[PDB]
């Protein structure tokens, strides 16, 4: 929807891109793929750091010191 | 009790502490990013609330059903939680509050239905049981609204038949970088308050809409609901990072304490071993 007046011009942007012409979403698709790649990388880091090292040292600590 | 065992333990704990501190710094950096994103659509929902205030102002005779309560029944709880663990107690605290409030309706025997967005949420709801009408996972740090339009859309479609009474939304509130609260709210009924803007100075002429204002609010209302649920889920996502920093910093401190104690034990064992070896050598040399 949109509300327009000499005071203000506003538009509810459900789906919209400043791309010049219609059918220009290829860059948008590339940015979505990049964000998904970043999500995969952050999930990789989270899983690795959170599980592998902590379980390695805890199970190592599970073995009694003395 | 072997010396090499203690040495391996202390080395492993040192490495783990370093990586956990690095992860704490990473989480600290990520914290603000979402804070900024919230501030981005915060005016949106704020101006959106200003919009919905104008929306309710329209069609004074017409009345939408979203502003009334049917016999309290068919409670529906939407749960948003982390897809990964190590979020501190945020997940368990939110779920404990969820189940305790579930007893409430369960107390007057109100039927309870739930929808979930988090992976830990789906695991908990599957272990507990019941049937879930909407389940999503792998939403993302910045999920597009479309990623979440399906759940709210099907829920609203179900409520359109009048089967449900209202939806009781659940999410976490981020007060400061160190403090969060598991919060439960109600969204389906709407009541304006402190929206007197544009009312004490309203134009004398009636706002006539070329498009039909009878249905113009309808889409904005559904737009309002999707905007608010997106704001809630992104706020929960931002709050989720805020727990991880303190979790990992506490883990690092505990690792430091443990390594100090292990160092004490190691020194004692080393001195004992040196004493024993010297005693054995002297005793043997006395024999020959």
């Amino acid at each position: 929807v949109l509300e327009v007046q000499p005071h203000v011009v506003t538009v509810l942007a459900d789906t919209a891109i400043r791309a010049d012409n219609l059918d220009e979403a290829a860059i948008l698709e590339a940015r979505k793929n990049a964000e998904q790649l970043l999500a995969n990388q952050k999930s990789d880091l989270d899983s690795a750091a959170a599980l592998a090292a902590l379980a390695e040292t805890a199970a190592q600590l599970e073995t009694i010191r003395k | 009790a072997n010396l090499k065992e203690i040495r391996a333990k202390v080395a492993s704990i040192k490495s783990t502490q370093k990586i956990t501190r690095a992860m704490q710094m990473v989480a600290a950096s990520k914290m603000r990013r979402a804070q900024e994103r919230m501030a981005q659509g915060r005016p949106y929902a704020d101006n959106m609330r200003r919009v919905i205030a104008h929306l309710v102002q329209a069609n004074p005779e017409y009345k939408h059903r979203y502003m009334v309560d049917r016999p309290v029944k068919r409670v529906g709880y939407i749960i948003v939680s982390s897809d990964r663990g190590l979020a501190g107690g945020l997940n368990i605290n939110l779920f404990k509050k969820v189940v305790q409030h579930v007893k409430a309706q369960q107390e007057q025997s109100i039927e309870v239905q739930f929808a979930l967005i988090g992976q830990k949420a789906v695991s908990f709801f599957k272990n507990y049981g019941g049937k879930v009408l909407g389940a999503t996972t792998q939403i993302g740090d910045a999920p597009s609204l479309e990623q979440l339009t399906g759940s709210v859309q099907v829920m609203l479609d179900a409520f359109d038949k009048g089967e449900l009474d209202r939806i009781y939304l659940v999410s976490n509130g981020f007060v400061n970088a160190m403090t969060q609260k598991p919060k439960v709210e109600q969204l389906v009924p709407l009541a304006p308050a402190e929206e007197g803007d544009d009312l004490n100075r309203t134009y004398g002429w009636d706002y006539i809409y070329e498009p039909e204002a009878e249905e113009l609010l309808n889409g904005l209302l559904v737009r309002y609901i999707e905007s608010m649920v997106y704001q809630g889920v992104i706020e929960n996502v931002a709050c989720e990072q805020s727990a991880r920093m303190v979790a990992m910093k506490a883990a690092t401190d505990n690792a430091g304490q443990l390594i100090k104690d292990l160092q004490l034990i190691y020194n004692k064992l080393r001195q004992a071993a040196i004493t024993q070896e010297i005693s054995e050598i002297v005793g043997g040399a006395a024999a020959v």
